[PDB]
RNA sequence: AGGGUAGCGGAGAAAUUCCAAUCGAACCUGGAGAUAGCUGGUUCUCUCCGAAAUAGCUUUAGGGCUAGCCUCAAGUGAUGAUUAUUGGAGGUAGAGCACUGUUUGGACGAGGGGCCCCUCGGGUACCGAAUUCAGACAAACUCCGAAUGCCAAUUAAUU
RNA sequence: GACUGGGGCGGUCGCCUCCUAAAAGGUAACGGAGGCGCUCAAAGGUUCCCUCAGAAUGGUUGGAAAUCAUUCAUAGAGUGUAAAGGCAUAAGGGAGCUUGACUGCGAGACCUACAAGUCGAGCAGGGUCGAAAGACGGACUUAGUGAUCCGGUGGUUCCGCA
RNA sequence: UCUGGUGACUAUAGCAAGGAGGUCACACCUGUUCCCAUGCCGAACACAGAAGUUAAGGUCUUUAGCGACGAUGGUAGCCAACUUACGUUCCGCUAGAGUAGAACGUUGCCAGGC
C-alpha cells in the first residue's frame, strides 16, 4: 500500500517516492 | 584384449588423434634404443607382449624402459548395430607414434643381444623400425 | 540397435553473439558500443562508460584506440575527433 | 407356388456370412464441379538478364511464411569490389609444462607397516607426501603463438 | 504429436555456460560434460577498514583436522547458486548509516526475418551515503522463465445510445 | 643533480645477498590529558611530545645466484600454385616456439629544499 493511499507493491514471496506529492513516504 | 596399463580417466570419451609427422625425441636414459619410423599407432597390449619378449631373451637382468604410456582411449561399440546413437563404450588405450619416437630403450648389455631382442620386438608391432645407438642428441644446452 | 538407449547430451543452440563491434581508426558516435565482453577482458580508459554486463561504450564522440597497460591487460580509450 | 421384414436397417445353427453376380455397412438420383498440403497433364517464335536447395518459427520436416539469392522501373549518387600501406580485436596450427590433470626412471628421508630382535629402540620389500634431475602426454590445460581471414582508414592505383 | 540413419519401444522437445567451431562473429549431429524452473530486508546501496588458502615449528580439543603463534606463501583461497570468462586499490571479508530493489524519460549503438531481447551517457523531479568531489535507476557477468483473448482487484484530465 | 613529495614508462625497474649514514628528510621512538579509536588490547588508527638511536623501515653503492627481456641464423606449420592418393613430394610468400648469444642491479616529467 502507500500513505499516498494507492497500491504500489514490488514484492512477492521503506521511505520512498510515490508520485502524488513529489515526496518520499512509507508504503508501508 | 588385455589393458593392464591404465590410469584415472578424467573423462571416458575423446576425439581421436590421427598422426601426421614429426622427428626428434633422442635417447637420454640408456645406450641402445628402438626407433619407430612409419605408419601406425598402438595399444597397450602390444607393448606388454614386446616387454615379455625383451625380458626373456635378456637374462643377466639387463635394463629396459618404456619412454611412452597410453594416455588415450579407444572406443568401439556393440556388435552388429545400426549407426547413430551415442558414442560407444571403452575398448582399449592408445599411445600414438609419429615417425621419430623412441619406444624401447635398454642398457647393461652389449651391442648384439639388444639388437636381437629388438628384432624380436619389431616383429611384434605394426610399425617399421630402426636400430640406434646413443651417441648424439641434436642439442645439449 | 536403433533407440537403445542413451543420452542425448547436447544442448546445442546456445548463442549470444559477443565480440567486438568497432575497430581502430573508426569514427564513432556517442552512446555507441565498441566491444562486448565479460569480466574485464578489456578495461576502459578515458571518455568511456561500462555497464551491468561489462559492456563498453563511448560517452562522447571521437576515435577508437586500444592500448596496453601492464603487459597483460589492455584498455580502450576514445580520443577527441579533431 | 403365393406372401412378409430393407440399409443409422433386416435376417443370421454366428463365418463379419447374405441382402439381384460387389458389403469393415447395398443401389440410383440431389447437395456436388464435395474435398486433396498428393501424383499426372498445361497448346505458336525470337530477343535481354538469371538463381536456390540455406537461417529461424512452424502438432512442421516431401507444405507454408518472413530474411537470403533473381528480375523490372524509378530514385540516390562514387558511396561498392581487388590490391598496396598502417593500426587492431582473438588465442587455432605449432610448441610447451608455469596452473589443471595424466606419466616413466632416478635422487630420494619425513616416516612408517608387519615378519623378526629387543621386551627403549633397531625396523629389515612397499610407500604417501616432503624436495628435486631428466624425459613425455591433452578438444573441454596453456608462461607463449604464427600463416590465412575479419574489422576501419577525411590514404593511394584499377575497375 | 514431431524428431527419428526404415518405422516402433526407448530418449528428448524451452533456457544458461563450455568443447567440437577451423586465432572476429555464426556454424549441425540420437556428439561429448554440467545445470536452471530460485534465493536475499541483507548476501542490496554508500562511506571507511582489512587481505586468504596452503606450509614450517611449539603447544589441551591432538586424521600434526578445531583456536593460538610467527615465518614463507602472486592469489594455488573465496566469490548465494552450474561452467567459462573475470577480480587483490579488491568484484572477496567485517564495522557505521540507510533502503537508488525511485519517478518521468532517452539521443545513440548491438542483436535479429518478425515478435521479443541488450546496453545506455545525458535532462528534469525528489532523495540516501559521504566533509567534498563524487556515487546509486539491484544483486562481478550471463538462466532462474510464458504472446494475445478472457476474467479479477485498486485508481482516474476519459466515454456513457435524448 | 644531493635529498624529499607527486606523476608517466612492458619487472631492462624486480627478487636474494652483502657494505655505509642520520637531530636538516624519514623513521624507529616516550606517553595516552584532551581529538578520537581498538569486536580483547593506544599493537593499529589518532592526539599530545621529541628522552634515546641508525638497529630495523626507508635511501645509496655492488653483485647477473633466481625471475622478466632477448635477437640473428636454421627448423615445425601454413597462404598460392604443379604433381599426386602418397599418414604425400617438389616450388614460391610468410614466419613461430624452444634455445644459444647478448641485454638488465632502471628511465624521464613537475614542485619544494639543495
Ligand atoms: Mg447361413
Ligand atoms: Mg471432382
Ligand atoms: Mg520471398
Ligand atoms: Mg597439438
Ligand atoms: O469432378
Ligand atoms: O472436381
Ligand atoms: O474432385
Amino acid at each position: 500500500a502507500c500513505t499516498e493511499c494507492g497500491d504500489r507493491n514490488y514484492i512477492t514471496t521503506m521511505k520512498k517516492f510515490c508520485s502524488r506529492e513529489n515526496k518520499q513516504t512509507l508504503h508501508r | 584384449m588385455l589393458l593392464p596399463k591404465r590410469v584415472k580417466y578424467r573423462r571416458q570419451h575423446r576425439p581421436k588423434t590421427t598422426g601426421r609427422s614429426k622427428g626428434g625425441n633422442y635417447v637420454t636414459f640408456g645406450e641402445f634404443g628402438l626407433q619407430a619410423t612409419t605408419t601406425s599407432w598402438i595399444t597397450s597390449r602390444q607393448i606388454e607382449s614386446a616387454r615379455i619378449a625383451m625380458t626373456r631373451y635378456m637374462k643377466r637382468g639387463g635394463k629396459v624402459w618404456i619412454k611412452i604410456f597410453p594416455h588415450t582411449p579407444y572406443t568401439k561399440k556393440p556388435l552388429e548395430v545400426r549407426m547413430g546413437a551415442g558414442k560407444g563404450a571403452v575398448e582399449g588405450w592408445i599411445a600414438v607414434v609419429k615417425p621419430g619416437r623412441i619406444l624401447f630403450e635398454v642398457a647393461g648389455v652389449s651391442e648384439e643381444v639388444a639388437r636381437e631382442a629388438l628384432r624380436l620386438a619389431s616383429h611384434k608391432l605394426p610399425v617399421k623400425t630402426k636400430f640406434v645407438k646413443r651417441e648424439e642428441l641434436g642439442g645439449e644446452t | 540397435k536403433k533407440g537403445v538407449s542413451s543420452t542425448k547430451n547436447g544442448r546445442d543452440s546456445e548463442s549470444k553473439r559477443l565480440g567486438a563491434k568497432r575497430a581502430d581508426g573508426q569514427f564513432v558516435t556517442g552512446g555507441s558500443i565498441l566491444y562486448r565482453q565479460r569480466g574485464t577482458k578489456i578495461y576502459p580508459g578515458e571518455n568511456v562508460g561500462r555497464g551491468g554486463d561489462d559492456t563498453l561504450f563511448a560517452k562522447i564522440d571521437g576515435v577508437v584506440k586500444f592500448e596496453r597497460k601492464g603487459r597483460d591487460k589492455k584498455q580502450v580509450s576514445v580520443y577527441a575527433v579533431a
